[PDB]
RNA sequence: GCUAAACCUAGCCCCAAACCCACUCCACCUUACUACCAGACAACCUUAGCCAAACCAUUUACCCAAAUAAAGUAUAGGCGAUAGAAAUUGAAACCUGGCGCAAUAGAUAUAGUACCGCAAGGGAAAGAUGAAAAAUUAUAACCAAGCAUAAUAUAGCAAGGACUAACCCCUAUACCUUCUGCAUAAUGAAUUAACUAGAAAUAACUUUGCAAGGAGAGCCAAAGCUAAGACCCCCGAAACCAGACGA
RNA sequence: CCGAGCCUGGUGAUAGCUGGUUGUCCAAGAUAGAAUCUUAGUUCAACUUUAAAUUUGCCCACAGAACCCAAAUCCCCUU
RNA sequence: ACUGAACUCCUCACACCCAAUUGGACCAAUCUAUCACCCUAUAGAAGAACUAAUGUUAGUAUAAGUAACAUGAAAACAUUCU
RNA sequence: UCUCUUACUUUUAACCAGUGAAAUUGACCUGCCCGUGAAGAGGCGGGCAUAACACAGCAAGACGAGAAGACCCUAUGGAGCU
């Protein structure tokens, strides 16, 4: 996606997937369901938690994220108070 | 091809072997050349084992030019007169006493 | 017909002359000269690129960012719509999207 | 480059459309992730570990009083202050095996590793800087050759 | 230009020399020589499997001929002979039966004497003495 | 273009013996650009081959074409030079061995055709080439005989042997 | 490679001369389809894929990495004994007829290269001896290469250039991590 | 044997440096290149559109004043495609070279000539001796397609297996492309010679180097970091818009 | 050659449509479907390919897999 | 009972029959660095390879020596005639 | 015009001589019947035919040359008009 720019040339992110997700430095990404906001009413209680809760995405759109996004939202950062710091890092995996 | 190509039926010089058996390759004329990667080859062939290849075959003979030559060649004359001239540029030591070898059988 | 019939005349190459006995001098100057000059100045070069690596179109937008106001009109036309026709190459078609 | 069609044509369509349909990032709704990402606040994390380790190799004296110029010279941690991170904050692991001693001047701090400081006897002092601040700070060469 | 090449001549004289003998326009040009000599050494790869079959067929119409020549037919002969333990391939048959009709003669004989052993003994399996030359060797 | 027809005669053989064969003289001589059709004046070219140049030069007078006078100016000066600085004896014992024609360096014009079309005239310039021999001329060969086609028929059945086989 | 700089330029069908309009239409003629003049196809047009102006060929190894080609450059010379150390670049004669006899007696080599210190300190005799001859260069302990010593059969140094590349190629190996490049003054580096 | 074939120069391209141009004999804005008379005649205007968004209608980089970095971040946006900074930092030389071409190449150029067009405008091809031509000497002879030298012989994709023998015998449904599937009576191709069409990023893999550090500021990192390698074509519309040219 | 002229320029306009796509040799290798102003296309899946870490993969032997109203199949330790 | 294959056996050697796609080993010619010197080697680079695009240019063939074209008559070449 | 055509003349035409084009052309040594076959065969299978080579006529076929079908469909191609 704009492998190219006129400016300086260099790829560019798209800040839909900025806005929409989140990058972990171990290569996941993390996404609100979808439908989480709207028709609630008719919802049950289990199926709107289902909704609310965080989800995780598969390696195909994770690859496609990660090209289409720059170097600079895959580095590591190190904030305060990040609740994702438990998870920017993996633990206890093999093959 | 069959067509395109000559033909001929077999027959071996003078019916060679009835009586004493002759090798039919008569001379040899190596060119090779002091410097020059491809003439490598030939200058270990001749510092190893043209020697006890001469003594092997008495019958032949064997001329070395070793002047400038971008690619060594190898000749070989028999009785008839035919003679075959061969590249053995930039080619392995064991490669060329096969060559050879198979030069003094061929009739 | 390609070939030539008589051979052409041989060509001298003087391997021992002036910049090929001295090639490749004053490279790693910035080495083992305590660090006075790095080898990116040393060359001999256009301005838009003395120690710079890039492709057509990265090229052509660092020499109108820089020597383009310098430029025939003609020239700068014809780079612009370089720039162009690379811009939507590079970005729109070709395998890999 | 296959048989025909925009494949081999060159006129495949942009990355992430398919064929009409919602894209995937584009049906999924936006939330708060990561916003004023380039306003956070950061700080890069230090281990009594690795400043023992430092200690041991004798890089920074513990004689002289610490400061994360000392560090940086040291090349114990490195710095990034045009990617805003205000500086350096340590980290409880490493309480143990450590015996420094020292006056260290940091910007964040555990509670626990000030008490392991303070039980072997050192000092712990914490410091705001501003972003050229801490960058002529832990680059002073650089900001000295200009007159400044 | 700054790549081109010199050798084409070589390249396409090489074809041409291949094609040299052929007929008409393809000897001469390139192009309607290449279709035709990689054709002709395609032919000649499938012609090696098509001349085995062609002189097998004529040793067998050779032998076969010499034999009604004595009075007896290819495949009686050939299953006689086979019964009698002399594996003789079609190729030294049709010369033995060109260059020494006698062998042949002979070797149609006997072929003759173990079909008349064959009747005698589809006429009586056992309960008979077995043909003397109808007799196998046992190898071990 | 190639000229090579004019130095076939600038050779000059060794001295024979006096104990062999007379060789017989031969020359060669060729006229250049004549506004004639090498396709038309070959038919010209293979009548006077074979024949003495008597009877070429007689039929090619007689013959209503226009490469006819050319080829018999060019025949009557090739005979005359061969009897001066060449050293025929007999100017009338001569015959022709090798008489061709040949396409030449040629211009190119234009004719018009209807509706805007235009189409391209050739005009066709023709070189012609004469080798002349002393001595009679050779008798053309007759037709082979009954019994030599029967000869090599038998001589053929004869040759034939037997095949794929020892 | 890295100090190369192509200078090879070919016209497209945009830059070539004319080639706008179309010279005969799409269907009403038997011929081909064409679009302009100047295509890649047609005589005197463009071309599609040719070098595409001055390009540049440059890219910078890491330091050490040159550092260790020198040091193994000068040691494999070591090895098969094409180098030589002397005192200094001293000899009262001072002509290519003596140097070039010391380099037939002392069976060095038909092509020679010799290292001194600075740039200043080279004498007269040397300088004039190896300015009239070509085979047997001479340079500064700063441009010293594996290129130039490759290229010459044997290499010849001084004690003090000795010394001088031994600091700096050890610098180089028990070297510290940059901060700010070396250009810079520090405590210990001049 | 002719037709032909072969050449190496002219010159040109890319950079760098340096700022550059005009008879001053006559004539040339009336119908230009025409020696000589009463007019009141004067310019300062967003570019748009193709295309992309797989439609299209908001929108879609094209510069206007330091190279690198920050940064493709802050931001904007049918929050979609896509566009996109700054504060701040801060570069080190003379120009006379070419891993640029050598007549289908390289400037279109032997020339903006011939030629075509009312006009704007479009726009070419080629040449080759030798030290001396006040030496036309002179095998340089040998090579593309095309012919003649030298027509023809039952029957067959023109060949192969072969054969004493060229043929006569057995075998064998041109090529490419497309297609479920072509000898197919589906396309393309007269033939020779020359020109003519896969360019690229992260992210991975291989090879080196160093290593809790790597990199010759800036960036990355829970064995990573730096360098190299290799990876992504050509021809073609009807159309659209701006400005000139034409009764 | 006016359903609206010709010339120049944007312009190498675009084209999911047609054609073409240049040396040699070896190997593996046609594969369920979904969505799409989508059905002459594309994205994912599936299949195929390459390099690596690990171990079970395939065939399958008893038992086992519904009331309503057949050939076979799923699972499956052994071999 | 025989005939009957690229099946199988038989003597020798074996990487040497699939579209799209993918993975590998070699390499023509060129410049460059370095060698070599009757034309080659080791490395890098690229305008790096054409039996086909109603491909562009030039030449030459088939159609074809075909279609098509032309000069009123006589004579002294002065004239005369239709 | 036709029943129902004929005869004559000029051109045309054919022959001799001069000059000398185009569209087309994969290579061709270019037969018929039946059958098969991408469903209509000069090229395939089975039969038949068969000294070679021109000139002049015919138009049955070569799905003949010609013009990248205007009819129909498709294109998230256009354009005019309302
Ligand atoms: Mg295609
Ligand atoms: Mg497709
Ligand atoms: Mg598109
Ligand atoms: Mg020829
Ligand atoms: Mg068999
Ligand atoms: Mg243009
Ligand atoms: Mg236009
Ligand atoms: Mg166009
Ligand atoms: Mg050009
Ligand atoms: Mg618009
Ligand atoms: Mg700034
Ligand atoms: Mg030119
Ligand atoms: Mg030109
Ligand atoms: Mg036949
Ligand atoms: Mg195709
Ligand atoms: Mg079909
Ligand atoms: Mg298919
Ligand atoms: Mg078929
Ligand atoms: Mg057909
Ligand atoms: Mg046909
Ligand atoms: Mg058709
Ligand atoms: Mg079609
Ligand atoms: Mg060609
Ligand atoms: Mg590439
Ligand atoms: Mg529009
Ligand atoms: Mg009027
Ligand atoms: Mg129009
Ligand atoms: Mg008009
Ligand atoms: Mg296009
Ligand atoms: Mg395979
Ligand atoms: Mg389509
Ligand atoms: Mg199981
Ligand atoms: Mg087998
Ligand atoms: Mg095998
Ligand atoms: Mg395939
Ligand atoms: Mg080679
Ligand atoms: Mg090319
Ligand atoms: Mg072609
Ligand atoms: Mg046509
Ligand atoms: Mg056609
Ligand atoms: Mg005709
Ligand atoms: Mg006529
Ligand atoms: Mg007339
Ligand atoms: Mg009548
Ligand atoms: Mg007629
Ligand atoms: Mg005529
Ligand atoms: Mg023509
Ligand atoms: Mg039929
Ligand atoms: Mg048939
Ligand atoms: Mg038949
Ligand atoms: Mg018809
Ligand atoms: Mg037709
Ligand atoms: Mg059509
Ligand atoms: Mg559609
Ligand atoms: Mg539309
Ligand atoms: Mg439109």
């Amino acid at each position: 996606l704009t492998y190219f720019s006129a400016r300086k040339g260099k790829r560019k992110t798209v800040k839909a997937v900025i806005d929409r997700f989140l990058r972990l430095h171990c290569g996941l990404w993390v996404r609100r369901k979808a439908g989480y906001k709207k028709k609630l009413w008719k919802k049950t209680p289990a199926r709107k938690k289902r909704l609310r809760e965080f989800v995780f995405c598969n390696k195909t759109q994770s690859k496609l994220l990660d090209k289409m996004t720059t170097s600079f939202w895959k580095r590591r950062n190190w904030y305060v108070d990040d609740p994702y710091q438990k998870y920017h890092d993996r633990t206890n995996l093999k093959v | 091809t069959a067509r395109g190509t000559p033909s001929r039926f077999l027959a071996s010089v003078l019916h060679n072997g009835l009586g004493r058996y002759v090798q039919q390759l008569q001379r040899l004329s190596f060119s090779v050349s002091r410097d020059g990667a491809s003439s490598r080859g030939a200058r270990e062939f001749v510092e190893r084992e043209v020697i006890d290849f001469a003594r092997r075959n008495p019958g032949v003979v064997i001329y070395v030019n070793s002047r400038p030559c971008c690619v060594p060649r190898v000749v070989a004359e028999y009785l008839n007169g035919a003679v075959r001239e061969e590249s053995i540029h930039c080619k392995s030591v064991e490669e060329i006493s096969t060559l050879v070898q198979k030069l003094a059988d061929q009739s | 017909i390609g070939i030539r019939l008589t051979l052409p005349p041989p060509k001298v190459v003087d391997r021992w002359n002036e910049k090929r006995a001295m090639f490749g001098v004053y490279d790693n100057i910035g080495i083992l000269g305590n660090f006075e000059k790095h080898p990116k100045e040393l060359i001999r070069g256009p301005i838009w690129l003395r120690g710079w690596k890039g492709n057509e179109l990265q090229r052509c937008i660092r020499k109108r960012k820089m020597v383009g106001s310098r430029m025939f009109a003609d020239d700068l036309h014809n780079l612009n719509k370089r720039i162009r026709y690379l811009y939507k190459h590079f970005n729109r078609h070709g395998k890999f999207r | 480059r296959g048989h025909k069609g925009e494949r081999q044509r060159g006129t495949r369509p942009r990355l992430g459309f398919e064929g009409g349909q919602t894209p995937f990032y584009i049906r999924i709704p936006k939330y708060g992730f990561n916003e004023g990402h380039s306003f956070r606040r950061q700080y890069k994390p230090l281990s009594l570990n690795r400043l023992q380790y430092l200690i041991d190799l004798g890089r920074v004296d513990p004689s002289q009083p610490i400061d994360l110029t000392q560090l940086v010279n040291g090349r114990g941690v490195t710095i990034q202050p045009l990617k805003r991170d205000y500086g350096v904050q340590l980290v409880e692991e490493g309480a143990d095996t450590f015996t420094a001693k020292v006056n260290i001047e940091v910007q964040l701090a555990s509670e626990l590793a000030i008490a392991a400081i303070e039980k072997n006897g050192g000092v712990v002092t914490t410091a705001f800087y501003d972003p050229r601040s801490l960058d002529i700070v832990c680059k002073p060469v650089p900001f000295f050759l200009r007159g400044q | 230009l700054r790549n081109r090449v010199t050798d084409r001549y070589f390249r396409i004289q090489e074809v041409l020399k291949h094609a040299r003998h052929f007929r008409g326009r393809k000897n001469r040009c390139y192009r309607l020589a290449v279709r035709t000599v990689i054709r002709a050494f395609v032919k000649c790869t499938k012609a090696r499997y098509l001349k085995k079959k062609n002189m097998r067929t004529l040793w067998i119409n050779r032998i076969t001929a010499a034999s009604q020549e004595h009075g007896l037919k290819y495949p009686a002969l050939i299953g006689n002979l086979v019964k009698c333990q002399v594996e003789l391939n079609r190729k030294v048959l049709a010369d033995l039966a060109i260059y020494e009709p006698k062998t042949f003669k002979s070797l149609a004989a006997l072929a003759s004497r173990r079909r008349h052993e064959g009747f005698a003994a589809a006429l009586g399996d056992g309960k008979e003495p077995e043909g003397i030359f109808s007799r196998v060797v046992q190898y071990h | 273009i190639s000229r090579k027809w004019e130095k076939k005669n600038k050779i000059v053989y060794p001295p024979q013996l006096p104990g062999e064969p007379r060789r017989p003289a031969e020359i060669y001589h060729c006229r250049r650009q004549i506004k004639y059709s090498k396709d038309k004046m070959w038919y010209l070219a293979k009548l006077i081959r074979g024949m003495s140049i008597d009877q070429a030069l007689a039929q090619l007078e007689f013959n209503d074409k226009k490469g006819a006078k050319i080829i018999k100016e060019v025949l009557l000066e090739a005979q005359d030079m061969a009897v001066r600085d060449h050293n025929v004896e007999f100017r009338s014992n001569l015959y022709i061995a090798e008489s061709t024609s040949g396409r030449g360096q040629c211009l190119k014009r234009i004719r018009y055709h209807g509706r805007g079309r235009f189409g391209i005239m050739e005009k066709v310039y023709c070189h012609y080439f004469v080798k002349l021999v002393e001595g009679p001329p050779p008798p053309p060969e007759p037709p082979k005989t009954a019994v030599a086609h029967a000869k090599e028929y038998i001589q053929q059945l004869r040759s034939r042997t037997i095949v794929h086989t020892l | 490679n890295f100090k190369r700089i192509s200078y090879a330029k070919t016209k497209t069908r945009a830059e070539v001369r004319g080639g706008g309009r179309k010279p005969w239409p799409q269907k009403g003629t038997g011929r081909a389809r064409h679009g302009s003049i100047r295509s890649p196809l047609w005589r005197g047009g463009g071309v599609a894929h040719g070098p595409r102006g001055p390009t540049s060929y440059y890219y910078m190894l890491p330091m050490k990495v040159r550092a260790l080609g020198l040091k193994v450059a000068l040691t494999v010379k070591l090895a098969q004994d094409d180098l030589h150390i002397m005192d200094s670049l001293e000899l009262p004669t001072g002509d290519p007829q003596y140097l070039t006899e010391l380099a037939h007696y002392r069976r060095w080599g038909d092509s020679v290269l010799l290292v001194d210190l600075t740039h200043e300190e080279m004498p007269q005799s040397i300088v004039e001896a190896t300015s009239r001859l070509k085979t047997f260069n001479l340079i500064p302990a700063v441009g010293l290469n594996v290129h130039s010593m490759l290229k010459h059969q044997t290499l010849v140094l001084t004690l003090p250039t000795v010394a001088f590349l031994e600091d700096k190629l050890l610098w180089q190996d028990s070297r510290y991590r940059p901060l700010y490049p070396f250009s810079l003054p520090y405590s210990d580096f001049p």
